[PDB]
This record gives C-alpha cells, structure tokens and sequence, in this order.
C-alpha cells in the first residue's frame, strides 16, 4: 500500500453573485434585544395638487420602511478520532474544503433569494439560440423594464447567465460570418461581452437555479382587495407595530399548484412609472413568495392601485399598478415550463446581513473558538474545538450566521426562455 | 530549425545529463532543512513513533558560522605596468552598488546551499534607479537564486567549476498566481496566458498548497568578430567604440561633436541574449543583456567529474546513513520503553485468592498474606515466585546507536576547517568580479584618468537620451580576493592600519597617525582631530 | 486550474479551417485560417487547441 501527498485537484468553484452582494454588519449588543431584525425607511414619493383654493386639502407625510433579518448558523460540525491513520491524514484539508463549501452555500443562498424573490419576469416563447440577437433582445429588455419602471439603477446593474445561454449567446456572435471584436472574442474566448445593451456586468453563474412549471390553471381573485401604503399599524395591545412594504397576502379562488418564486400577473392590471405614474405597456409581475393557506398568498411587490378611491394622497403616491383587484380578474402565471433562471438585479437590491457567535468568551470553558475568515465571500466565521474522551475523540465545528435580503424585490428580476405550451 | 525545439533539445540534454546530482542535492537540502524521516511512502498501518536526534545539525551550524566570520569581497587592482589607481572608479562603484543587504543575503544563501547541499548560486541584474543611480541612471545589484541544484541548469558541456566555459544557462522561475501577475507586469508580458515548464519541486512534504506558475530564463552567450569605430578624440588621443553600441543613436553625434573617423576594424567580442521561454513557446525572443558573461555565479563544494559527469557534495550527502541508522535505533529503544509490559508478580488467582487488596500497591498491611490449602488437592503446590523480567536495551541496540553515532560524528568533519570551501567561495567572488566589471564596461559612464584628472566622454542623442562612450583601454585591472568593506573610505582605513601595523615608531609612523585622523569620520571632537591632523599634513609638505 | 485541451482530428481540423475560411468575409481570423492551415490556438475558452494525427 504505497501513498502519496500529492493531492488530486477535481473540482474548483466561482462564486460571483455573492461577491457582487454587499455585507451588512450591524452592532450585535443592539441585535440581541432586536429580535435580529432592523428596519430601514424607503425613499420618501410625494403628492401634489392643483389649483389655488386648496383648504382642508393639506396632505400629511408617510414614510415606508422595509426589515432586514437573519436566518441561521451553517456548520460543518465534525468528528476525529485520535487513532485513526486516515483521518489524522485528512484533516486540514477536509478544514480547506469546509472552507470551500461553507462559501458555495452562501453564494447558493443568494442565487435562490434572487430567482425567488424577483418581481421582474421577462419571458420568452421561445429559446435563446432560435433567432438572431435574440441574447441581447433578452438583455435590452430587461434594461428597458428598468428603464421604464424608473427604479433606481445608480450603484449598478448586473445580469447573470446559467452556462447554457452564455454558451446559446456566444453560438449567437460567432455565427455572424464577420469577425471584428465582439465576434473575434467570442470566438478565440467563449466571453460575448463584459456589458451588454447597457448592463455594466454580464456573467454567467454555474448555480443559478432551474425554475419548475407551475401546475395551476384557472385560478381566479376572490373579492375585491385594495392595498395601502402603511409605515405603522395598531396591534391587538395599542402598541403600534412597523408593516414590511414588500409583501401583500391576496385571497385568491384556491391556490392549488402555487409554490414559493412562483411568477404570476393579473389581467388588466397594467406596471405604472413609479414616480411619473404614467402607465405603461407592460402587465405587472409579481412573485409569491409564501402560499398561506390553502386559499392566500404573499406577493412580494404591493400593487398599490393609482385608481384606488379608498387610499389617502400620500398613500396614493406610492403607486405602482394602475388598477386594483376585481373580484374576477383572471391570474395567470408566467412560468408554463421548466427552464433555468437568467437573473438580473440593481446592485443595491440583496444585502448579506452578518453576525458573530460570541464563543471566544469566558463562560465557554474547555472549548477553544478562533476566528475564521470564509474566503471568496467577504464573511467571518468562528472555528471552535473541544476534545471528548467519552468517546476518545475530538469535535470540530466552523459556524457561520449569516442572511441574506433582498431589499429591493422589484429591483431584481428573472428570465424565463422558452415560456411556450 | 525551430529556435525553441533548439532551445528545448539544449534545455533536456542538460536536465538529462544533471538529473542524479540534482535529485541528490535535492535529497540533502530536504535531509537538513524540513525532516530526517525522507519517507514520503506512507502506509496506513497503525502509527508508529518516528523521532527525531540530530547530530548533524550543530556541525551545520558550526560551519555556517566559521563561514560567516570570514566575509570575502572582490578586490580590483591594477593590472601590470598599469597606472597605480586603475582600479579606483570600479572598485568604489562595486563597493557602492553591493553594500546593500540584497548582496549579503545573497551570498549567505549561496554558502550556506553549498554547506548544505553542495552547490548554490546567485544573479547580477541592472536596473534604472532614478533616486541614487551609482551611474547613468542605473544601478547594478546580487539576487538571489534558492535551490540552485534544481532552479539553475547549467550547460551540460563545462568542465569549469565557475562555468567560465558554460555558453547557456536556464534559470526556472516559479511562482503564484500574484507573483505570476507581477511577473508579467514586470517583463510587458500577456498575464492571460498563464505560462509552464518543468516543475522542479516535488510534493513530498505535506504543504496544503504549492505554486505551480514557471517560466524559464535562457541565458546564451555568443563570440563573434564585430565593428569598432576607431576614432580621435577632441581632447587627445584616439578611441575606439563599438558599432553596435552607438548604431543609430549618436552614430552622427559623434562627428558632429566634433569626432573624427579613422579607421574601422573588427574586433571579437561576446554577446550574452536572454529569452524568457515556457514548455511551448518563446515568450522574448533574444534580448540582449549588459556583459560579456552569464550574469549566474555558482559556488560548490566538493566539485569533481566522475566519469564525464558532474558531482558536487556538501557535508551531509556522507552522514545520512548513519544518522537514520541512530533515528531508528533511538526509536525502536523509545518502543520498547513504552510497550512493554512491567516488572510484576506471577499469581495464581488461587494463591491470592481474598486477598487481592493485599497488593493493589497500599500500604496499609505489614506483610503480604497468601492461601496454602485446597479442598481437592489439600495443599496448594509450592513454587518459587516469578516476576516479568526488566525492560533492557539489547547490546546490540546500545552497540549500534554508539556505532552509528561514532561514524556520523567521524565524517562530518569537513577537512581538518572550511579553507576548501572558503577558497571555492573566493573563485566565485573572482567570476562575480570579472563579471561586473564586464556589466560596468556595458551599462555605466567609466571615466579615463588623463595625466595633464578624470575626463567623460559623453553626449546625447536626438531623443534627450545619453549614451556611454567607453574606450577600448577597459581592462586595466583584474580581480583578487580581500575583505569585505561597505567603502572605499573603510578600505582605506583599513590599509592605513594595517601599515601602522609594521610600521615603527620612525616617521613614517607619525605620517601614517595622521593619515589615520585624516580619514576618520565626523563628529566634533573627531572633526577638531581630523583639522588638525590635516593642517599638520600640510605644513609638513 | 492546469489548463485545458482540445485535440481535433486532421480531417475535422480540415472542415473546422474550411468553415472559418468560408466566411464571406476575411478580417484576421479567416485569413489566418486562409494562409495557414490553422483555425486558432484558443477557441470557445480552451486553453490549448491542437491537432492529433
């Protein structure tokens, strides 16, 4: 039995979503009392009238806010015995390979977040290798439903390929029968361009997730259901408690077949200009987000009605729907067949919020806990042993505790190729 | 007819022909630097205790130490029928542009690899110091080269131990991804195309990671008859400048600075072109280097040719034998130690029986009790009471751990003394030296000492850049070996004291004192020493 | 991380050169594909691409 120490490299991981999202670290003396959870306000939108004779017509102010909170530790707890040749041999590289893993589950993480929770869908009937520049029809309209919903783009934008349409792009350039300098680098390198149709990052992502055909059919809105702008409400006590501005729970006919990232849009129901509130051409997309009930869901855009008669002014200057709910209108997905996510975002919309386990301290005797820079993904971990003879061994455990949130739901968004049948 | 298939046959030739000393060397830098136990063949068997007792490891040291109490330097003096200061300008050059640490550790790092293993190396560069030139805006430094048996291959055709006669020289640079990217900022190279070639390390030692970038510096050396330009100098004289050396830059500068052309000869010269080259392509084709020489000095040991090959050994290449004879002596000695079962009584549970708290090892009982009867037999049977036997080192276990140490302590003995490799380290300071003296020739401003001071000879050219004239009269001095000074004012001291030495106390002596106050450096009260000491030179005439 | 490689066999080396050297258009790749035989050294992304007799 002749061994080596040369090791046999057979797999090496990228993770580009979870760099480009930025970390937040929050003071954790405050946490602990929080609830680990903390709220920021949204960018105050104003009415306005007209006329000169305006009295008893003074509006108030109304501030929205949405809550950024955490999940739970990821470990890779495990067991060495003291004894065993083999596992004396693969410890420090089963640490490396913790290491590795622990920041493929953050980048993980942050793919799903943003494929589930994106309330932009730009479908296609068919799939991105069947015409001509039809990549960048996919890329110039996702820039375009940013553009005209006017969302804030100004820290950046990024757009994200699974493999197979980075390689149907490329197949897209170099079948052009000229060779310049986009074709000329899509050839000699598989790259088609770093910004495309206005997005200054385009990447492919190996772990984007692959979206499921939902089952439902025929699913129709019980009851009229008008949403309202709110910072506060009271609860059952008087105490006045905050309201997420990015969820809505509607009452559907039955949602059988509905799952959580599920893409849907109601019919009539038209996108608005957010702050010119001018309509658009574009049905608005919603995502669900948690299927409560068997009759309710969350969508995680709101859509607050411009024509709604029951809001407050200031309550109405937060629309972004034309109309509201109707007691009839049909909704009718948008994902009507397996097919993996292209996902695109505003560079502000996911934030990694992250915390640390205190377990360093005094009170934890015996145990030895240092710090543990995960790399690729800017977070920080602890790595803590303690030695057992109740079974002669010794237990390893590297924890993370972390979240990740998506701020701005209708800042990210998906693309759906080949939405046929 | 593919210049690197040509590179590539010379490149494997030499790995082929150097491949056993190499692989040796490399066992012996291993040997004495990371572990004894060189069993990279593992097995998964139970563990078993593998220490560690070194008996090589302080005569290392000790030589290392006797080496570094004995700094040696290059020494330039003037040739025969010379003027007496030829060597002034190139010795202060060399003395500013090797005082840095780079020079020291690099030279420490060679002798302590040809302690060790048997041969180290280390390179002479130039580069463009814009802050402190030591002239023309260049200076001239030592780098080191680590693990010179295997990063540096030499020309498998030299019978010299300087390599004098060696024509090319591949150097084998490895890196990081980092080093790589500085690596390709530093040459203008592309920092896409990640480069190979023979990776001279190998994975025997757990290392979690190791840099796997290389790259390789072909350094090849060519003699040819070239142009000289014989002209007449403005001043008095004639000089004599190479044609390639002032082609097109000041090739009309010169007349119209008002040099005249005499005659044009060839005269032979050697031409040293680097490449940098990977497994598969020629990165920098043939860019030509200042010298005449191979900018690598190696330094060896015990350096010889067997039968038309090369061995160079160290001081350990001959211990190891007997050192891993003591390490698995003194180890199977620690097992018996510790599995072994101990001195202690043979009972029959019989015998002991109700009474085996007796002798759990209290104190508690003024004798020991035992049974003498049985209800079958009648009397238990009487026996004399037996003990397991000590633990004991066999003779032959004590005989060879006294043996094997005995011979390793015999032949680590280098010489008596470290004159052998003291005086190979002076020919290496003797090829450094010829070797910058050529680069000096190349790249620096050297002036002429006229007997009517110290005149240059330069001008510029169209594009403000100035190239150096140099006269054909350049070697005026050689190299010997002498102490290690940090300048010329240092030198100087040195030779006053060492005269004040033999001189008596005649006048003679008196003129050398005040020599002495007179090159002594700046304070106050030295300063008041030192003026008076001069103006005593000068009223003494 | 060590590189990757692609081997054709001449005679798809032969229709890969004759499909870059159809193109109706000559601007560098094609015309390397048109003096030499060659395609190019990197193509989609592999590191090295090369012929196997």
């Amino acid at each position: 039995t002749l061994a080596v120490d040369e090791i046999i490299e057979t797999i090496s991981a990228i993770t580009p979503m979870a760099q480009k999202a930025k970390k937040y670290t929050p003071p954790a003396a405050s946490m602990q009392r929080s609830s680990n959870t903390i709220w920021m306000p949204v960018e105050q939108e104003s009415p306005t009238q007209e006329g000169w004779d305006l009295t008893d017509k003074a509006t108030g102010l109304l501030e929205l806010n949405v809550a950024v909170n955490m999940g739970e530790p990821d470990n890779d707890f495990f067991q060495l015995r003291a004894d065993d040749l083999r596992d004396e041999t693969a410890y420090r590289r089963r640490i490396q390979s913790a290491a590795r893993k622990l920041a493929n589950n953050v980048e993980l993480k942050v793919a799903n977040m943003a494929a589930e929770m994106g309330s932009l869908v730009i479908t296609s009937p068919d799939a991105i290798g069947t015409n001509t520049a039809d990549a960048w029809n996919f890329v110039a309209d996702a820039e375009e439903i940013m553009f005209s919903r006017e969302l804030n783009r100004d820290m950046g934008t990024s757009y994200f390929f699974n493999p197979q349409d980075y390689k149907k792009a490329g197949y897209d350039l170099t079948k052009r029968d000229i060779f310049g300098r986009i074709p000329e680098e899509a050839y000699r390198d598989g790259t088609i361009q770093r910004q495309v149709a206005g997005f200054d990052d385009v990447l492919r992502s190996p772990k984007l997730p692959v979206l499921t055909k939902s089952t439902a059919t025929g699913i129709t809105v019980s009851g009229a259901q008008s949403f309202k702008p709110v910072a506060w409400q009271l609860d059952n006590d008087g105490n006045k408690v905050n309201v997420d501005n990015r969820f809505a729970t509607v009452t559907l006919s039955a949602t059988t077949g509905m799952k959580r990232g599920d893409k849907i849009s109601f019919a009539g129901v038209k996108f608005l200009g957010q702050m010119a509130k001018n309509v658009l051409a574009q049905d608005a997309t919603f995502s669900v987000v948690r299927v409560v009930d068997g009759t309710h869901v969350e969508i995680t855009p709101k859509p607050v009605a411009l024509d709604d008669v029951s809001l407050s002014p200031e309550q109405r200057a937060y629309a972004n729907v034309n109309t509201s709910l109707a007691d009839a209108m049909a909704v009718n997905i948008l994902n009507v067949k397996d097919a993996r996510t292209n996902v695109f975002w505003a560079d502000d919309a996911i934030r990694i919020v992250s915390q640390p386990i205190p377990a360093n301290h005094e009170l934890f005797a015996g145990m030895k806990t240092t710090s543990f820079s995960i790399p690729d993904v800017g977070l920080n971990g602890i790595f803590a042993t303690q030695g057992d003879i109740s079974t002669l061994s010794g237990l390893c455990r590297i924890a993370l505790w972390y979240g990740v949130n998506a701020t701005r739901p209708e800042a990210i968004g998906v693309g759906l190729p080949g939405q046929t049948a | 007819e593919n210049r690197l298939e040509s590179i590539l046959s010379r490149f494997d030739a030499d790995w082929t022909a150097s491949d056993e000393a190499r692989r040796e060397a490399k066992n012996d830098l291993f040997f004495s630097r990371v572990s004894q136990w060189d069993d990279w063949l593992s097995q998964y068997t139970t563990l078993q205790y593998r220490g560690q007792f070194d008996v090589v490891r302080p005569v290392v040291r000790k030589l290392v130490s006797e080496m570094r109490q004995n700094p040696i330097d290059v020494l330039y003096r003037p040739k025969d029928g010379a003027r007496p200061d030829a060597a002034d300008v190139l010795m202060g050059m060399y003395r500013t542009d090797m005082r840095h640490n780079t020079a020291k550790i690099a030279v420490n790092i060679a002798v302590r690899e040809q302690i060790e293993a048997g041969v180290g190396a280390w390179r002479l560069v130039t580069d463009y110091e814009d802050q402190s030139p030591t002239s023309n805006n260049q200076v001239i430094r030592r780098e080191p080269i680590h693990s010179a048996c295997s990063h540096v291959i030499w020309d498998s055709n030299s019978k010299l131990m300087d390599k004098s006669d060696a024509r090319h020289c591949t150097v084998i640079h490895s890196m990081s991804q980092n080093g790589w990217e500085d690596f390709a900022e530093k040459y203008d190279l592309d920092a896409d195309d990640i480069p190979s070639f023979q990776n001279p390390n190998d994975w025997v030692f757990p290392w979690l990671t190791q840099d796997t970038i290389q790259i390789a510096e072909f350094y090849e050396v060519v003699e040819k008859k070239e142009t000289a330009f014989i002209y007449q100098d403005p001043v008095t004289g004639e000089p004599v400048s190479y044609f390639k050396r002032d082609i097109k830059d000041v090739i009309d500068d010169l007349a119209d600075s008002g040099f005249i052309k005499i005659a044009e000869r060839q005269i032979k010269r050697r031409r040293v072109y680097k490449s940098i080259i990977t497994c598969t392509a020629v990165l920098k084709d043939k860019q030509l280097i200042a010298g005449e020489h191979i900018p690598i000095v190696p330094v060896f040991g015990e350096w010889g040719f067997v039968e038309d090959k090369e061995v160079y050994e160290g001081v350990v290449r001959l211990t190891k034998d007997g050192q891993r004879l003591r390490n698995m002596i003194m180890s199977f000695n620690a097992d018996i130690v510790a599995r072994t079962p101990k001195k202690k009584p043979f009972f029959w549970p019989e015998q002991i029986a109700g009474f085996e708290h007796m002798y759990d090892g209290n104190d508690d009982y003024p004798y020991y009790l035992l049974n003498r009867t049985d209800e079958n037999s009648g009397d238990l049977p009487t026996q004399p009471l037996a003990y397991y036997e000590n633990p004991e080192v066999p003779q032959a276990n004590a005989y060879m751990l006294e043996a094997a140490t005995s011979a390793v302590k015999e032949v680590a003995t280098l010489g008596v003394e470290t004159y052998v490799f003291q005086d190979n380290l002076a020919t290496a300071m003797r090829r450094d030296g010829e070797i910058y003296q050529s680069i000096v020739n190349d790249i620096y401003d050297v002036p002429r000492n006229v007997t009517i001071l110290m005149a240059e000879v330069v001008d510029l050219a169209t594009g403000e850049k100035q190239v150096l004239n140099d006269i054909r009269g350049r070697y005026e001095c050689y190299t010997d070996v002498g102490p290690s000074f940090q300048s010329m004012k240092q030198q100087n001291r040195a030779e006053i004291l060492e005269l004040l030495g033999k001189t008596p106390q005649g006048t003679p002596e008196y003129q050398l004192l005040l020599l002495q106050y007179f090159t002594l450096l700046d304070g106050k009260g030295v300063e008041m020493m030192r003026d008076y000491a001069n103006k005593q030179l000068i009223q003494m005439g």
